[PDB]
Formats: structure tokens, C-alpha cells, sequence
RNA sequence: UUGACCUCGGAUCAGGUAGGAGGACCCGCUGAACUUAAGCAUAUCAAUAAGCGGAGGAAAAGAAACCAACAGGGAUUGCCCUAGUAACGGCGAGUGAAGCGGCAACAGCUCAAAUUUGAAAGCUGGCUUCGGCCCGCGUUGUAAUUUGGAGAGGAUGCUUU
RNA sequence: AAGCUCCUUCGACGAGUCGAGUAGUUUGGGAAUGCUGCUCAAAAUGGGAGGUAAAUUUCUUCUAAAGCUAAAUACCGGCCA
RNA sequence: GAUCCUGAUGUAUUCGGAUGGAUUUGAGUAGGAGCGUUAAGCCUUGGACCCGAAAGAUGGUGAAC
């Protein structure tokens, strides 16, 4: 309060805050759904013109008409009318409506490239070498104990030939 | 491998050879300085399983505390007075932890294990530079270490009620009136 | 009261948090004849090898505060002067 | 019950409506980050304790991983394309685990996953 | 401050307070009794067509 | 005689750090009395005020040695009801929670107990032509791997940068 | 470098700490509600907490004594509006 | 609901209450009246219609008997 009292009677200038918000309210950037966000639209409704969902939880109160947004057994097993042990890891294998949906299918539809990983020069030499000495006994390039100090076993120098091309 | 052993041997305190050896080095730090560098830890198990590491930037400091009460007894833990003295002495430094190595009729000794925030040994480790934060500022007098987290009641049950989340906090969210705008 | 199909659960490896481990059999045996006896247990032992279970159990239970510890420490004891015979 | 000093602990709440502005520009703002991605995360249906609610279901914390790999979704992708995850939660009983395997595979094929790159 | 500024009304008869004035307003001697200049007007429910 | 190690010191040596302020809110320590019970001492006031120590934009708490008895739930925090209920009490004054249920917000992790042992693979400083060179710390343990609804090692074949 | 699968191979989990006795303090809370001081002082198919008159402590549910962590929460102070 | 006898078919063989009787009760039934809000009055607690002790406690400032 003294202080306020100080700077009124002072001639130092008022140093004016910007409003500068920590998070931003609006999606930014030149993907699909910046192009498409209407800002004096909400959440629900801009989800609803996308033909997405918002919210995958229960719903919390009254919703605008048209939301859209605010979503033989021989043996006893329930999960046999369920089906369509390891799986693929890094991916999912999954199998009129609005343009923002369509595109985002579209964008996420697109074949890809893969970037096949190479193998360095001293992989390929040593690969040859074994080759040069044993042509296609991959049982006696494993039994080599000079050409094949890491004492790999034969499936994977068979896999590293087959990756190199040498069979 | 050894450290193993060590911690089967600190769990038998009354045999011969730990009996013999406490009282040897209760004897010398009896005649030490009331908070003292240790060089290395006395019980390296005790330490390493609290997060000592024989790194630059890591500390020991034996501290001798007064035992018995205040019948006021002193609601304070004697090793949160040592851990509190230590951290006087080495303001610069954050308590990291502390365990009890010895005690005398008329003593308990503590060694503190302390961190320096300031050496980059520290900054540069993703596993301690969570102390170099200014949060950590005097963990020891808030209540922040083991012993304060024990004396503050800080487990889960219904037998940690009023104590769980904090005692006055509880305390003064149990005696607010709340009055809303449609009542 | 209401019917459901139980099922099979995985094997928690929380359970058995003590030690059915033999290395740490080993060395707690190891560290206990190392390290020798408590003066507790050392007149528990002068009592068991007189004979005298019914003091060894009272005095171990007063010194412990238990009756199960009691016991506990009564069958260790008595196991390190069943090894201490046969090593004699 | 008004014996201690009240008047220094009487909370009004004349900012409910500004903390209900507050909490939807949250919301957008979550919106905003996460810009194709619902706000929420999926969780399972799970069954109230006592026998008093033991009637109705609700929303839980997150698949049980035995729930996860019936559902056909491997346990570490599932975090990150929206699916919580509960370590501590078991099934106990064939009619839990079929419910939210449904759930799941619903989720499934519902879903527009990305490439990385 | 925590004098009670809200009043809380139920729904069922801030609904019947609407619609209650809702058929007020179809009258015209209460318009005029209210205070508007509604002597041009053709109809008192002036209803114009939305394509204007 | 000489050189290590260990321990304890000195230096106006080099690089740093702490103190004070503020303290509405927050985390601890310490701690009354008036008053009510138409007197008053248990009780209440109040685990409050005053006093002392320590932080931040929030703090604290926090990923169960939890709740529960269920067809089960599933870190922490806060709002609503639970509920003036249970429980305790010159059973008087009175004091007084919590689980479940609805909601807001949601996020999980790091170590110690292992032998890298076919190679301390790790790090602080000083000198720099800035590219790589020295001293030191450290084996009484610095990296990688692992953290018990787990994990390791081999084998195996796909999938990832 | 990484995830998963399989198995005639392994799987280490925190002690003057739990706990017993006792004196204070605190709580709605003698399974002492929690904490602290003194004396004694543990375990390993272990330990903690609950359920149950049900025939004996059957069963249920978690892993203490090491640590980090945003959000929802508070706000008579600071920069403003 | 519950209480007082008489004490059925039956009963796992130690459980049960059928018939007839009682000076029975109840904040019991015998065709629901409540919930929310507004206005006024009254009661209890908060400074409590306004002003008005001696005190007591906490933390400080000075002296000098």
C-alpha cells in the first residue's frame, strides 16, 4: 500500500504487463486442422465440424442439440465372439462425412518411404570374408572361431548374408 | 558383493566384532569436534542405499546430538537436530540424507550425507539435479528428509487422517466456512 | 452373492518378499559365526546347552517382547549348537 | 458451531464463474496442443466397491495389461495413443475382462493413427 | 461480503415467469401500457420474414 | 636415505556458495490466557494468537506395508454430499472424522541390494591455435543394464531409430 | 541401440528399523489416532493391515524403514489490468 | 413390529408355532403431503442494539532499587 502511495506520487512510469498467456487458445501451423479452427468457435462445436471427438469420457452435463463431440463355444470362453503371442509392437495393424475428416483419413492414409538400413563396410567385409572361405555352410562359419570372433550363431549371420545379398 | 554382507553384519549391533568396533570409534569421535568431515562413510551400505555416491560433490559430516528429553519431551527427532546443525554449518550445501553409526550414554552420533548443488558433477547428473533446484532450499528445516516425513505423519491410512497431506492444512480445511453464491 | 466366472490370475512377484534365496541363507549364516553372539544370546546359548529351555524361552521372550520371536531365536540358537556339535 | 474464530476462515466463492472461464480456456488450451487428438484419455468401465453401488458402473483408472494384450494393443504404445494404463487393477472375473476388451476394440476401430514421419 | 447477493429461483417458475411474459407480450394494450410507441405497428406480434 | 598411502592443518592460491529483505498464501518447531460451561479446576478457547526457523509462484502431498469384503476399487490434491453420522466426552458444555458415490485434474518414474571384468567403458578442473592434450576424482565403485503387478541371460524372428 | 516372443537357466527388494515395556504430547480414535524421549531389541515360504462365533486363528489385501514429479488447490504481499 | 399362556401337522431330532384365549403397547396401518423458494415474527451462536471494569496472557521498551 506505501508503495502504491510511492509510485503515484512518483514520476517513474507505470510498467505495463502484456497480456501474454502462458498456453496458447488456438491451434497454430499449416496442418490440416489450423486451416479449419474456427477461433469464435468452441471446443465441441469445432470437434463437431471437424466429425471428431473431444471428449472420450462420460458425459458431465446437458449437450447443444447436434454435439457430436462429447462421446459354436466347446469351451465357456467370452472371448471367442471377440476375435477378428506377440504382436506388433510400434504400430497399430487397423483395418457425406465432413472434409476435415476426409483429410485427415487422406494425410493419414498417404504411402510412406521407409528408409532401409544399410550395413556398414567393415559388416560387409566380414560378411565376405565368411563367404570367401565357406560359400553357404552357415554352420561352419558359426564353428569359426578366426572369421567369426563374436561367436554368432548361424540364423544370424544367415539373416545378415540374406540382408547383404551374399545368400 | 560385499555390500550385502555389510548390511547382514549392521543388522547384529550387540555381536562381538560390531560391539567392539562401535565402541572404538565412539571413543575417537567422543573426542572430535561436535560436527566433523568424515572422509568416507563408516557404514558404506547404510550410505549407498541412502544415495551417498563417491563422486565430487558428495559429503559426510558426523554430528553428535545431546539424547533424552527436553517431562516435556521434545517433539523434534534427535537426528532432525543433527541434520539441522550440519546444514548450518555447511550452508551451502543440501541435506541429503542422514543414518544413525553410533550412540554413547550421553550422545547419539549421525552421519548427514550432503550434496553440493553448485559442483557440475551435480548440475550435469540427471539423477541428483533435482536438489539443485531452489525448491530444496533446507530440506532439514521443513521437514522434507526421513525423519521430518516420519514426524509429520505423511503415510496412507485411516490411522494418518489429519496428518496425510499436511496437519494445518487439513486443519484449516476442516474449520473454513464455505459459503457459495446460490445458497 | 452375485455369480461370476473367477478367473486364473498371473503370479504376483510381489509375493514371497522375504527370501526363499540361498545365497542370503549363506550369507547370514556366514556373517552370524563372523560376527559372534549378542550377550543375550550368549546366556540363552549357556542355557540351552545346560538344558534349560523353559529359563532359555522366559528370558529370550523378556529380552524380545514376544513369544514368537522368543522362539524364533530359541531354534537358532539351538541349530547353531547343533552345528557346533557336529563341527566338535 | 461457530465457538472459534470464524470470521478469519469464511471462503465466498464470487469467482465461480471466472473459474469456470478459467477451466474452458484450459480446456482449449489442451485443445490447442493436442490439436487432432481428443482432450481425454480412454479409460475402462469398472464396477462401484460396496454393495450398496455394486449395481452401476463407472469410468477407472486405466487397462489392465491383461486387457491390453487380449485387445490385440501392445503395452508400451498404448500411453502414447491415448489409451491410460493401470498396473495395479486385476480382473478377477471373465465378465471385467471381456467388457473392457470390448471397450478397447471399439476404441480400435474408431481410431486414425498417424505415421511418425 | 458474504451478505447473500443471489437469490435462487426454481427453474419450473422462472420457465412459467417466461412464458408468462412471452404471452404478455401478444397483447397489444399492455404494450402501450408498458410505455412503447406501437401505434404504426401492424400486428403486435411483429413478425417479419426471416429473408429480410 | 628415498618414494607412496592415510589422517589432520595453513595460504590475501583458483572457481563458487550462504547470510539480509519480504513473509497475503505455504512447510516445520514452540505455544498461552481471557472466555463458555450464568461459580470453576477436566474440557473449551486452540493443536489458535504471539515467538523462532525455511521456500516458491505456488507450496505441501504423491505413485499404496492404501481402501475395502465388493460382481470389487486403484498415486496425490481440491469441490459436493457423506454428516453434525461414526467415535470420544464433569456423556454437560460439547468436540467431531473417514471409506463408498458425483465432479475438477490426471503422468509417471529414479536408486540400493548383480562381476563391464574380453579391457572405468564415467566425471570435475587447467592449457589451448578450439581439434585435442595434461593433472586429478574414482575400484572402500564413476558409466551402461535392472526396480518385484517386475527383471536378467541365452535362443528366436519380426518390428523400430 | 530398442520393443516383443519363448524357456531342460536364474531372479539379489532399504535394521538401533519394526516390535515389547514406559513417560509425555496430540487426536473423533487405547487394534495406543499419530509423534517423540528412555530401556530392551527382531524376521525370512518373511513382514504390515484388515475380515471372520463358525471350529482355528483357515481368509483377504498390500510391501515400511531410500528418492523425484506437472495439473486441478491457496493467496490482505509483487508487475499490471 | 413386539409381549402373556394354551403348545398343531410336523422336525435334520432338537427345531418350529397351528388353534383358542390378554386389563396389551406403538413417534403403528386403515387410500400418501412433501420438496424448493419468497415475506414476516421468534429462538441459539457469532462483536450480536450502542457505550462503559478489575483483570489474565504473549512479545517488547526503560531503570536501580
Amino acid at each position: 500500500r506505501e508503495l502504491q502511495k510511492r509510485k503515484r506520487r512518483s514520476s517513474r512510469p507505470t510498467i505495463r504487463m502484456p497480456n501474454r498467456r502462458k498456453k496458447a487458445l488456438n491451434p497454430a501451423g499449416n496442418n490440416i486442422i489450423a486451416k479449419s479452427w474456427n477461433k469464435k468457435e468452441t471446443l465441441s462445436q469445432n470437434y463437431t465440424r471437424f466429425g471428431l471427438v473431444a471428449k472420450l469420457g462420460k458425459a458431465t452435463g446437458g449437450t447443444a442439440p447436434g454435439n457430436k463431440a462429447l462421446l459354436s463355444e466347446s469351451d465357456a470362453v467370452p472371448q471367442q465372439q471377440q476375435q477378428e503371442n506377440h504382436i506388433r509392437q510400434h504400430d497399430l495393424e487397423l483395418e457425406s462425412k465432413p472434409e476435415v475428416l476426409r483429410a485427415l483419413e487422406r494425410e493419414a492414409t498417404r504411402p510412406v518411404e521407409k528408409t532401409v538400413r544399410h550395413q556398414s563396410e567393415r559388416e560387409r567385409e566380414w560378411l565376405q570374408r565368411l563367404v570367401d572361405k565357406h560359400g553357404d555352410d552357415v554352420a561352419a562359419m558359426a564353428r569359426d572361431r578366426k572369421l567369426n570372433p563374436y561367436q554368432q550363431t548361424a540364423s544370424d549371420i544367415k539373416r545378415r548374408l540374406k540382408k547383404a545379398g551374399l545368400l | 558383493g560385499a555390500l550385502k554382507y555389510l548390511e547382514e553384519l549392521s543388522k547384529k549391533k550387540q555381536s562381538d566384532v560390531v560391539r567392539f568396533l562401535l565402541r572404538v570409534r565412539c571413543w575417537e569421535y567422543r573426542q572430535l569436534n561436535v560436527i566433523h568431515r568424515a572422509s568416507r562413510p563408516s557404514r558404506p551400505d547404510k550410505a549407498r542405499r541412502l544415495g551417498y555416491k563417491a563422486k565430487q560433490g558428495y559429503v559426510i559430516y558426523r554430528v553428535r546430538v545431546r539424547r533424552g528429553g527436553r517431562q516435556l519431551k521434545y517433539q523434534r527427532s534427535l537426528r532432525a537436530t543433527a541434520e539441522e546443525r550440519v546444514g548450518r554449518r555447511c550452508s551451502n550445501l543440501r541435506v541429503l540424507n542422514s543414518y544413525w553409526v553410533n550412540q554413547d550414554s550421553t550422545y547419539k552420533y549421525y552421519e548427514v550425507i550432503l550434496v553440493d548443488p553448485n559442483h557440475k558433477a551435480i548440475r550435469r547428473d540427471p539423477r541428483i539435479n533435482w536438489i539443485c533446484n531452489p525448491v530444496h532450499k533446507h530440506r532439514e528445516c521443513r521437514g522434507l528428509t526421513s525423519t521430518g516425513k516420519k514426524s509429520r505423519g505423511l503415510n496412507k491410512g485411516h490411522r494418518f487422517n489429519k496428518t496425510r497431506a499436511g496437519r494445518r492444512k487439513t486443519w484449516k480445511r476442516h474449520n473454513t466456512l464455505s459459503l457459495w453464491r446460490y445458497r | 452373492g452375485h455369480k461370476t466366472t473367477r478367473r486364473v490370475l498371473k503370479e504376483r512377484p510381489s509375493r514371497r518378499k522375504g527370501a526363499q534365496s540361498k545365497r542370503t541363507q549363506f550369507v547370514r549364516s556366514l556373517i552370524r559365526e563372523v560376527a559372534g553372539l549378542a550377550p543375550y544370546e550368549r546366556r540363552v546359548i549357556e542355557l540351552l546347552r545346560n538344558g534349560k529351555d523353559k529359563r532359555a524361552r522366559k528370558f529370550s521372550k523378556k529380552k524380545l517382547g514376544t513369544f514368537g520371536r522368543a522362539k524364533r531365536k530359541c531354534e537358532e540358537l539351538q541349530r547353531i549348537i547343533a552345528e557346533s556339535r557336529r563341527a566338535h | 458451531h461457530f465457538r472459534k474464530h470464524w470470521q478469519r476462515r469464511v471462503r465466498c466463492h464470487f469467482d465461480q464463474p471466472g473459474k469456470k472461464v478459467t477451466r474452458r480456456l484450459a480446456r482449449r488450451a489442451k485443445a490447442a496442443a493436442l490439436a487432432p487428438r481428443p482432450v481425454d484419455k480412454l479409460r475402462p468401465i469398472v464396477r462401484c466397491p460396496t454393495v450398496k453401488y455394486n449395481r452401476r458402473t463407472r469410468l477407472g483408472r486405466g487397462f489392465t495389461l491383461e486387457e491390453l494384450k487380449a485387445a490385440g494393443i501392445p503395452r508400451l504404445l498404448a500411453p502414447t495413443i491415448g489409451i491410460a494404463v493401470d498396473h495395479r487393477r486385476k480382473n478377477l472375473s471373465e465378465e471385467s475382462l471381456a467388457a473392457n476388451v470390448q471397450r478397447l476394440k471399439d476404441y480400435k476401430a474408431r481410431l486414425i493413427l498417424f505415421p511418425r514421419k | 461480503i458474504w451478505r447473500k447477493w443471489h437469490v435462487k429461483i426454481n427453474q419450473g417458475q422462472k420457465r412459467f415467469a417466461t412464458a408468462s411474459a412471452l404471452a404478455a407480450s401478444a397483447v397489444a394494450p399492455l404494450l402501450m401500457a408498458r410505455g412503447h410507441q406501437v401505434s404504426t405497428v401492424p400486428e403486435v406480434p411483429l413478425v417479419v420474414d426471416s429473408a429480410a
